[PDB]
């Protein structure tokens, strides 16, 4: 086994892992960091999207290893400290953006750096920002408006209705 | 504010039509659902199978040795474990049976083949691969409609003497089953005789529910206490006990199944699948829990496929396009095992709704049912039954007539729709309608989109196609559909001999707060929010104070689970009838308290008032600490109810669906304008719930008519099954979703309420397919058959010489 | 899903890595941004004994101006490359290429050089690389040496490069200012190979062609340079006639496979409209 | 006090009271009397206490009043699936309730005793053929409000 | 921290410990054996009763450093492998010799180590040999009847 | 329940104990059995910082006769006293004494020396031990020494043993064949402390007593020798007149403490009842 340090929802974090460890099952089975789920076996469907170094990274397409000194946020890590949710977490519930919510984790993290990197898109580019993460139940028309609903209450200011 | 109105009070219950906030989103959006792969018990090990790499081959033997002998593997079971037994086989919700684990055959590809159980997924996956399989192949056959030649391959030799099946006779080694309905003499007289006869073969290919969840399940066999827990992803737990106390011998009682929050299930998660079954066996052989989570490609590959019918369907009709008959036959391909979920009386479900929306005074229906070296299913992805190839038919069937009429099919369908007041309809192959208000929710679509004005423009555009000015063309799509939902009537509907009831049960505390549980399961369709809000506008309370649960056996009273978008007619009808006996205890204990009859009282919200002295009242809370507190002498303390729910006929929600088609002739590429979609499910619970439904259904139904196929090459590989190639919408790619409604609500449910979650699939797939087809009509392709993807769009245009 | 068994290396510079995949085989293979590899090694279509992770090498990440040239470091990421205004300015054919591969996540971690030298035809950047005249600088344990994208790729899996070495880096010659370009592709949804992609590099004066370079992605066992159908555009107005004969010429060098995208026949006449298209675009931003 | 009782389609039972054992032997005697009540063997029934989302409210072990109370109920609630079950029979066997009774573990036809269902048929029956007049399913409820002390 | 190894029924164990902890929180806090129960903090109900190298322990009144090398069974070592019951279990159950089971694990434990020493005991010799364990519930009656069932049963086997 | 923090020792031997005790001081305690020790640690009124234990020194446990005397090692347990057929031939006062001693559990664990050096007067082989005229051979950084019983304890958890020694056997004079013996004890239930209890051993010829020896349990801050009680009986028939002297010369040397087994007066009667009753006894014995 290989020895990791690294940072978690702001927490420092120091564990054995094997090389072959999925990233997606050591947050899963060791650091039972359950909200984020698998989907697929090829790559696409996104469920398991963290946000790490800055980057929107499918964690079934890493191994553990490779996030060694790294600072990673699960969808655990996005509501603050008082109880109160995220502006994304808020706007996907008022915009009724999840169903089953099994895609939800990985669309809200994904979403949280989508609106760092372009913090008032418009439909088109959430639409194209959002390629990597598939739902099954929602059609992505409520989604839309939940990144939008989120956008707006960072900004101060509405973009498109 | 301290004494609020009633509209004020009505308000704060976020009772029946409001917009409610889902309750179920809090620990969703935090990652703290609990799903099956969740779930973590002392000593759990990992179970997955070997499986096979051929579609039809005998097995000649397996060597298991090496896995064995790995470090941390703790079993491999193959059919002889389970032969001794009688569990390498088990029975399927269609009256046949499936292979667990393949005995001396495999008859299709990836089928299970060996169970390997280890200390976790990993070595399960080594060990996996250690494990040798040594087949003698057979001829492959794949083409039904070669299925029942005389040199057809033998497939079911475990049933090669059984020639009386679950549903009747068989014809041939491969027949699974034969099933009519109708009047024949009739229909074939209407046929020999009608001025036009219009008859097409239309096949809805094979797809795959697919949901973002597969599925799964952890095992716990407690061999102290002899008592079985099983987690899982399954629709309907309760028939889930039932079955597996009927396989396994252990006694309901000592059978705890736990659906706990499911990742969607699109159908997909209605019968047992081989996973379920070897966990079990492992975990009681073992003594420890056996967890078994199949990946993305094992789940589309070899779990329940939808479709694959293949329908002759014909419309006889005079010149002035008066419907006289429709008479379809069914080829439909079930794969290797019928493991098709239906009502057992039902081979081929409500496959007889398919005269749909039209006043028509006969017709006739014929299924034949054949095996081929494919995974098994057929009911599944928001078929309601077999629907979406009922309406798929007539509404394809409806546009091929209207072309040969030389007439416009919008005036084809309002020419012969059954009309409000013929309410209760009976149709002509056996369904009565409960209500309808077809030309209403028709004409407000076609006033939506500017219809007449389409046609206009279609009429223009392919004029400018004739002068060389475009290379696009431009279809007008359009669904008119009748659904049909809520399994069913104890006359005729059951699930393996339990009639198809639902249930609700409702338990108010000293304190006013409520625990209510329902015999249905939702995979995300916001159950846990709206049975509440039915409760609350009953009974006064508001929302925020009921819980609602469903899945774990233990607790919930019985029922047959959600499916065929039955949650609504069966379990809502259920919560209304039991909050209702509530309320008539809560009656008879203020009529006590206030000291007047019953007939005196009147309720205003969430309180009973003394008629004609407002000042004298007592509210559900006062009743609910009453009935604990001081209970009138001739009741039992406590407010609490149960309901099972008999229903006395399905509900049948109706749409009014218009799809705008662009089309580049020269690479195929097809782009839809714009998508409105009317749906009619008489009262409404939760719009917001609703609208979500309908974009998901009709995503689905652009993928299925658009794109998403499974497919089986002459060898029997199976094609596709994986992300790779299989079209899932990203939101790219997904149209956006004009939506609409009427309300026509059921006479017969007790809120007026029909189901709505599957009509948005059923009646989208013909709306988009007809768009297709409309757009080449002015060419002459003829019937175009899904999916309409860019390869197969360009080849109808290369064979009409468009390309020279 | 689960791959085999490994052990895993950090090498700190070039030369370490090139040492140990020297020194360890067929069984080692360098792990890049892992978008390509890790998905193969969790079918086990790949079972390395050893991954040999690029990311400690500073040295394989960059874009730079060096001469004629602009020269990326292999482990350059198709974010990155997108992100980047010198590009954008100097060869922004590269952003709509790289906007036309895969997804944001994909995007953040896969690289430039993990493109290129994968060997899979569906992968977007290698006919580019052919139809800008780009050399792949490689280095190995008998030193430095520079393959032409053009001469790089000889089958599906199979290139130019030999045991031991890295790709490093890709030197591309930077274009006229003001010439036209665009990357056209014809897929099923986001996040697909094409089923026919072209790829176009012209310049114009007076009405006239001067020069123009074509690739055509997934439409053989390797990307294709479409010689001839660039050069009989040379010298046109790039109407509908010189068109048809590059469109003939682009179609007579396909050899496409028949998969789910569709049958051979389909592949190859997208590739003839993929280029028509692409070549209007370009046409329209030459200037 | 209080008790519901629930039969499976098979025949089996989960049953709960509003009293808590500590070491009476409660999972092992109030099965004891619903066995007695319906023909069901003691083992066939599963009891449980002490859960508040679960149990039917009630107000607890103390005062030696679970037999009084919640032993009560139980008898009580037993007796309306026995009332149920003999209108189940009725159906069946097409006579009057009037025209049964009770014989151990299941209802006869007076003066026709081969006329016959046992209480594990009614129960199939509940869920598989219920009578078009009643509810689907076989199961009670009883909160027993006692009239007077119990005196040993 | 001390580093002890041990067996409890019949499996290796390594651990690290704090000198200071009791063995009987050794037992159901890190090892997670939870039959074994706390009654008291005086040492004189039994309710911690283990078999260990021969001899019946109050683990509440021992340290886990002092089990360094030991051999301990606890009730969860009782029953065979292959499920079936002790006779010391099923006599318990077929006597009536428990309530609320809470002095149950001690008292089979202590009575298991009483059956070697003894394997024929007189009513006052159980009474005596299990002065050390106290029940609540039982008034000993049915449980001197349980050990005296057990025996008989024990006696039967060869 | 929870006591304080402390390291743990397990020397080898004798002198690596005797050592280990006196290098740390105070602060370190012997851990024998554990089963007066560990009970009050539990409760903080014993925080030690050290524990020293002895259950790797073979050579302290151990029974055998040696010239005129038998020769006890410290950590010998209550329960092999019991199951030694030796001790029982030739001091069988010793298991009478160690089962009414604890419960089963207690005396696995429980060590002679332990129960002898512990200091409370709860513990009943004390007296024993003074009524049989014992010697404690005690071995420190000094070398080794001898205490008798008789003088070895002060007062409550006070006795002789001095810093840094252990107690490594007790050497018991063995009485002659056909002595008479018994220990009588009064208490409320298994387990407990005695009430009050009193240990005899005596000797008769002619129908007369020779020699008689008292120890009396729990009845005053120390066991006590009473000799002047045994010292009456010599001569005597041990009829009632004789009984009636020594119960008033042992109830006079008796200062009870007045806890929940009774007030003093009581306890100092109960020490002239069990007098009686182990006197009986014994000279049926004899
Ligand atoms: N008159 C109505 C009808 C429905 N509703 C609300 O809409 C929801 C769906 O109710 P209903 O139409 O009764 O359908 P079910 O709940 O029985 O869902 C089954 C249906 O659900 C569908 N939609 C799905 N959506 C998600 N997220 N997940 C699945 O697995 C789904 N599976 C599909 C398939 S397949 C099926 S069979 C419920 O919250 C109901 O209160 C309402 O507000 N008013
Ligand atoms: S699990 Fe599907 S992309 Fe990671
Ligand atoms: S909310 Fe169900 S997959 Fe997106
Ligand atoms: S807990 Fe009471 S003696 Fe151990
Ligand atoms: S059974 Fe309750 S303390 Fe003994």
């Amino acid at each position: 086994k290989a020895h990791i340090e690294l940072t978690i929802n702001g927490h420092p974090v120091e564990a054995l892992v094997e090389p072959r460890t999925l990233l997606i099952h050591f947050i899963r089975e060791q650091q039972n960091l359950t909200g984020a789920h698998i989907g697929c076996d090829t790559s696409h469907c996104g469920a398991c999207t963290v946000d790490l170094d800055g980057m929107s990274v499918k964690s079934c397409t890493m191994f553990a290893v490779q996030a060694n000194g790294a600072s990673i946020t699960t969808i655990e890590g996005m509501a603050a400290p008082d109880g109160t949710l995220s502006a994304l977490q808020e706007g996907f519930r008022m915009m009724h953006g999840l169903q089953c919510g099994y895609c939800t984790p990985g669309m809200i993290m994904r979403s949280h750096r989508l609106l760092q990197e372009n913090p008032s898109p418009t439909e088109a580019e959430i639409r194209f920002g959002i390629g990597g993460n598939l739902c099954r139940c929602t059609g992505y028309q409520n989604i839309v408006k939940a990144i939008q609903y989120a956008a707006a209450k960072i900004n101060g200011v509405p973009f498109e209705e | 504010t301290v004494e609020p109105t009633s509209a004020e009070r009505a308000e704060k219950l976020q009772g029946m039509g409001c917009k409610r906030k889902r309750v179920e989103d809090i620990r969703f959006t935090q990652g703290k659902g609990n799903y099956v792969d969740d779930v973590k018990l002392p000593g759990m090990l990992f179970g997955d199978f070997v499986r096979s790499s051929h579609a039809h081959a005998r097995i000649k033997s397996i060597d298991t040795s090496k896995a064995k002998a790995l470090p941390g593997v703790f079993a491999v079971l193959t059919a002889a474990d389970l032969k001794p037994l009688n569990l390498h086989y088990m029975p399927t919700l269609a009256g046949d049976v499936q292979a667990v684990l393949a005995d001396e055959k495999v008859l299709f590809q990836n089928q299970e083949v060996a169970f390997v159980v280890a200390k976790d997924r990993y070595v399960a996956a080594d060990a996996i691969e250690l494990v040798e399989v040594d087949y003698e192949p057979l001829p492959v056959l794949v083409d039904p409609f070669k299925a029942m030649e005389p040199d057809a391959p033998l497939l079911r030799e475990d049933i090669k003497d059984k020639m009386t099946g679950a549903h009747g006779a068989r014809k041939h080694h491969n027949h699974i089953f034969r099933w009519e309905i109708g009047d024949k003499e009739g229909t074939d007289a209407t046929f020999a005789k009608a001025e036009v006869v219009s008859k097409d073969m239309f096949t809805y290919h094979r797809v795959h529910p697919s949901p973002l969840e597969t599925c799964q399940c952890v095992a716990s066999m407690d061999k102290i206490k002899g008592e079985l827990t099983l987690w899982g992803t399954f629709q309907a737990p309760h028939v889930i006990r039932t079955v597996v106390s009927l396989i396994s011998g252990l006694p309901e009682h000592k059978i705890h199944v736990i659906a706990p929050d499911i990742g969607g299930g699109f159908g997909n998660k209605v019968g047992a699948y081989s996973g379920y079954v070897c966990a079990v066996v492992a975990s009681i052989v073992l003594g420890v829990p056996v967890k078994w989570v199949e990946d993305r490609m094992e789940n589309l590959s070899t779990t329940s496929f939808a479709r694959d019918y293949h329908m002759t369907t014909e419309l006889a009709a005079t010149k002035d396009g008066k419907i006289l008959a429709m008479r379809c036959h069914v080829l439909a391909d079930h794969g290797a095992f019928d493991a098709c979920a239906d009502p057992s009386k039902w081979p081929a479900g409500f496959m007889n709704i398919c005269t749909g929306s039209y006043d028509m005074p006969v017709a006739h229906l014929a299924v034949d049912g054949v095996y081929t070296n494919k995974a098994s299913g057929g009911v599944a992805y928001r078929c309601s039954f077999r629907v979406t190839e009922a309406v798929y038919a007539i509404e394809r069937a409806i546009e091929t007539l209207a072309q040969r009429l030389e007439m416009d099919s919008a005036d084809l369908r309002i020419k012969n729709f059954i009309q409000p007041e013929q309410f209760p309809y009976m149709a002509p192959l056996g369904w009565e309608y409960d209500s309808g208000n077809y030309p209403l929710a028709m004409k407000k679509a076609m006033d939506t989109v500017g219809y007449h004005q389409l046609r206009a423009e279609q009429k223009a555009k392919q004029e400018a196609f004739k002068r060389g000015e475009t290379r696009e063309i431009m279809g007008i799509g359009i669904s008119f559909f009748t659904e049909i939902v809520g399994a069913g009537p104890s006359k005729n509907c059951d699930i393996l001999g339990v009639s198809m009831f639902d249930s609700a049960e409702i338990r108010i505390h000293p304190t006013g707060s409520v625990i209510a549980r329902m015999g249905t399961k939702s995979q995300g369709q916001g159950h846990e929010t709206t049975y509440a809000q039915i409760i609350a506008t009953e009974l006064g309370i508001p929302a925020d104070d009921i819980m609602i649960e469903e899945g774990n056996t233990d607790t919930a009273p019985y029922g047959l689970g959600t499916y065929g978008s039955r949650s609504t007619p069966t379990a809502g009808a259920a919560t209304a009838v039991a909050a209702r006996k509530i309320k008539a205890k809560a009656q008879m204990i203020a009529a006590h308290m206030l000291e007047v009859h019953e007939g005196d009282l009147e309720w205003d919200v969430d309180r009973f008032r003394v008629k004609g002295l407002p000042e004298k009242f007592k509210t559900m809370k006062e009743l609910a600490w009453a009935s604990y507190n001081s209970p009138p002498p001739n009741l039992e303390p406590g407010l609490e109810a149960v309901n099972y729910y008999d229903p006395p006929n399905m509900t049948y929600p109706f749409g009014a669906y218009f799809c705008i088609m662009d089309i580049d002739v020269d690479t195929g590429v097809a782009k839809t304008r714009r998508f409105y979609a009317l749906d009619d499910c008489g009262t409404r619970i939760n719009p917001m719930i609703i609208e979500g439904q309908v974009h998901g259904g009709l995503t689905e139904a652009f993928a299925v008519a658009m794109g998403q196929e499974i497919r089986y090459d002459e060898q029997g590989n199976v094609l596709g099954a994986s992300f790779m190639d299989f079209f899932l919408p990203t939101a790219v790619e997904t149209p956006k979703w004009e939506t609409d409604y009427t309300v026509t609500p059921s006479p017969h449910h007790p809120i007026g309420a029909k189901g709505v979650g599957e009509s948005p699939h059923v009646g989208g797939v013909p709306c988009f397919s007809n768009a297709v087809n409309d757009a080449y009509a002015f060419l002459n392709a003829g019937h175009i058959q899904m999916p309409h993807d860019a390869w197969r769009l360009w080849k109808v245009g290369e064979q009409l010489g468009l390309h020279v | 899903m689960i791959p085999g068994s490994f052990d895993y290396h950090r090498p700190k510079s070039i030369a370490d890595a090139v040492a140990l995949l020297t020194k360890l085989g067929e069984d080692a293979r360098p792990l890049a941004g892992g978008h390509s590899l890790i998905p193969i090694m969790k079918t086990r279509l790949a079972t390395p004994e050893h991954l040999v992770d690029l990311r400690d090498i500073g040295d394989l990440v960059g874009i730079r101006e060096e001469g004629t040239d602009v020269v990326i470091g292999a482990m350059t990421t198709q974010h990155a490359l997108i992100g980047s205004d010198f590009l954008a300015a100097k060869l922004p054919i590269i952003r709509e290429t790289s906007l036309l591969i895969a997804d944001p996540q994909i995007r953040y971690m896969g690289t430039i050089g993990g493109n290129a030298a994968n060997g899979d035809p569906g992968n977007d950047m290698p006919a580019l690389m052919q139809c800008l005249g780009a050399a792949y600088e490689l280095t190995g344990p008998e030193g430095a040496r520079i393959v032409a994208a053009r001469d790089y790729y000889q089958g599906a899996y199979f290139t130019a490069i030999e045991p031991g070495e890295l790709l490093t880096a890709i030197r591309i010659p930077v274009p006229p200012t003001g010439h036209g370009y665009a990357y056209e592709k014809l897929k099923r949804k986001i996040g697909d190979y094409a089923t026919a992609a072209a790829a176009v590099v012209l310049t114009m004066s007076g009405g006239k062609c001067v020069t123009a370079s074509i690739g055509l992605t997934n439409v053989a066992n390797t990307p294709l340079w479409a010689e001839e159908a660039g050069k009989v555009l040379v010298g046109t107005a790039l109407d509908k006639p010189a068109l048809d004969k590059a469109v003939a010429l682009a179609e007579a060098i396909t050899a496409p496979a028949s998969d789910g995208r569709g049958p051979a026949e389909y592949r190859t006449k997208m590739a003839g409209v993929m280029l028509r298209r692409a070549v209007e675009r370009a046409k329209a931003r030459a200037k």
